[PDB]
């Protein structure tokens, strides 16, 4: 019912980089077509188009982009206000922003200009992760090309809007992907996220009103503006609509990143574009639908689950970055989740107690339960510790660390039961 | 931790932990006779009175014979 996008309906037409990704390729593919007219149309008009386009945040939160942009102050106060574009993707399984920046950087720049115009932002900062250095060089060259051509600067186009885009790179931190942690790191401090009595739309980058927006949303902004909000709302279903690019990785035959219509069945997504599970559909054990943050799903749910915000939320999971990591019967999901917990323990900033200590405790417990050196009441205690960590931590990385363990306990509990009983029998024998 | 302190070589759950405290042996000990048992198996009152009276009579007879011999 949903899926099967055509090449004309696909937004990122250079996803694999088979054509020139620079300005000439951008003009040939249809970038910077009527940016002057789009800017002249109006900030309120752009905000209304985003609101009625059904676009939702692609960074994992899923918040409506139009409303998030409308949260900015309308009256220009003394503070200059800022746009920030989250190119710092470090959640395991997702690499969509890497491809976007590497092969369609002019789309990203035009999106930055459009978002800044629509949110009355003086300047934009693109926060690239430190690992992406070739992508950073490509984006630097694209930005220099745009500045030379006059697409950015004092006169972005025939319009009189003042806009300057700068790019700042991190130094390899996963917490820096969070909005407030990214603002703190861009200030030159440690990547420690702030609390949320001051929202970033009120006191953000330098205490000025800033808006943190994902690369995919900001890049698809000009395309949906030029092609009509109705065209974007045609794909998908209900609230969650549009075109989302999924990275299918893991034990699939031919892992790949492909842009597809929202609300496509997960099975149809896997066995049509990617190629399918390594040993057929029956070989599939568990799929993490988003990045490592969201809980996994067993083979039973993945038969009919739909890859979108709502169905994945109708089941106890989330779309997140919509990068599916599959695991067949050959691997051990307990070890996979133990490695995920180790990653979260390593990448927690360690400012707030439930995540600084709880992530390490979860990793140690998962390492113990991988071999089977635990108890039934200890897996119950692991679930209780997950609940304790979840709701009492500064940012959503506590939730991202708690969710995979909770999902593994919910779904693959008999595996842990068998491992613990087998280890108990072996200990008794020894 | 209670499980760490009372760990068993081959236990899986926190239950059935090893335990050994002072208590009854299987069978619950034996009765201890809280009551009192005082048996009165002594000579009867009439028997001792008759013994005393006969002893007095025969002794007075012996006193008479001894006094006769001494006289
Ligand atoms: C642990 C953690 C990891 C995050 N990773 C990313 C990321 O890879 N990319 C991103 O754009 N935002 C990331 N964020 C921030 C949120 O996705 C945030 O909603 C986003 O920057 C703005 O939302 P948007 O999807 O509407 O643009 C992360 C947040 C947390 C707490
Ligand atoms: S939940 Fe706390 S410890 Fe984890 S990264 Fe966020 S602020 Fe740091």
């Amino acid at each position: 019912h949903f899926g099967g996008l055509k090449d004309e309906d696909r937004i990122f037409t250079n996803l694999y980089g088979l054509h020139d990704p620079f300005l000439k390729g951008a003009m040939k593919r249809g970038d910077w077509y009527r940016t002057k007219d789009l800017v002249i149309k109006g900030t309120d008009w752009i905000v209304n188009e985003m609101k009625k386009s059904g676009l939702r945040g692609r960074g994992g939160a899923g918040f409506p982009s139009g409303l998030k942009w409308s949260f900015m102050p309308k009256v220009s106060d003394g503070r200059p206000s800022y746009l920030v574009v989250n190119a710092d993707e470090s959640e395991p399984g997702t690499c969509k922003d890497r491809e976007i920046m590497r092969h369609d950087p002019h789309k990203l720049l035009e999106g930055c200009l459009i978002a800044g115009v629509g949110m009355r932002a003086t300047a934009a900062y693109i926060y690239i992760r430190g690992e992406y250095v070739n992508e950073r060089k490509n984006l630097e060259k694209a930005r220099q090309e745009a500045y030379a051509a006059g697409l950015l600067g004092k006169n972005a186009c025939g319009s009189g809007y003042d806009f300057d885009v700068h790019i700042h790179f991190g130094a390899g931190a996963y917490i820096c992907g969070e909005e407030t942690a990214l603002l703190e790191s861009l200030e030159g401090k440690q990547g420690k996220p702030r609390l949320k009595p001051p929202f970033p739309a009120n006191a953000g980058l330098y205490g000025c009103p800033t808006t943190v927006t994902n690369v995919e949303t900001v890049a698809v902004s000009p395309t949906i503006l030029r092609r009509g909000p109705e065209w974007f709302a045609g794909f998908g279903r209900k609230n969650n609509a549009g075109t989302k690019l999924f990275c299918v990785s893991g034990h699939v035959n031919k892992p790949c990143t492909v842009e597809e219509e929202m609300s496509i069945p997960l099975k149809e997504l896997i066995e049509r574009h990617c190629g399918g599970v390594r040993g057929g559909w029956d070989n599939l054990l568990a799929v993490i639908p988003g990045g490592s943050s969201v809980p996994l799903l067993p083979k039973s749910i993945c038969d009919d689950v739909l890859m979108d915000y709502d169905a994945l939320k109708a089941v106890q999971s989330g779309l997140g970055t919509a990068a599916v990591i599959v695991m067949d019967k050959s691997t051990d999901v307990v070890d996979a989740i133990a490695r995920l917990s180790y990653f979260y323990k390593h990448e927690s900033c360690g400012q707030c107690t439930p995540c600084r200590e709880g992530t390490g405790w979860l990793w140690t417990i998962m390492e113990r339960m991988k071999v089977g050196n635990a108890k039934l009441e200890e897996i119950d205690m692991l679930q209780e510790l997950t609940k304790q960590i979840e709701g009492h931590t500064i940012c959503a990385l506590g939730d991202a660390a708690a969710w995979p363990v909770q999902g593994l306990i919910r779904h693959f509990r008999p595996e842990l039961e068998r491992r613990i009983r087998e280890n108990a029998e072996r200990e008794l024998l020894q | 931790t209670e499980a760490y302190i009372r760990n068993k070589p081959g236990m899986v759950s926190v239950k059935d932990m090893p335990v050994l405290q002072d208590g009854p042996p299987p069978g619950g000990f034996a009765p201890v006779r809280f009551a009192r048992r005082i048996p009165n198996k002594g000579p009867s009152a009439v028997a001792i009175f008759l013994a005393a009276f006969g002893t007095f009579s025969w002794g007075m007879y012996q006193v008479g014979q001894g006094n006769k011999i001494r006289r």
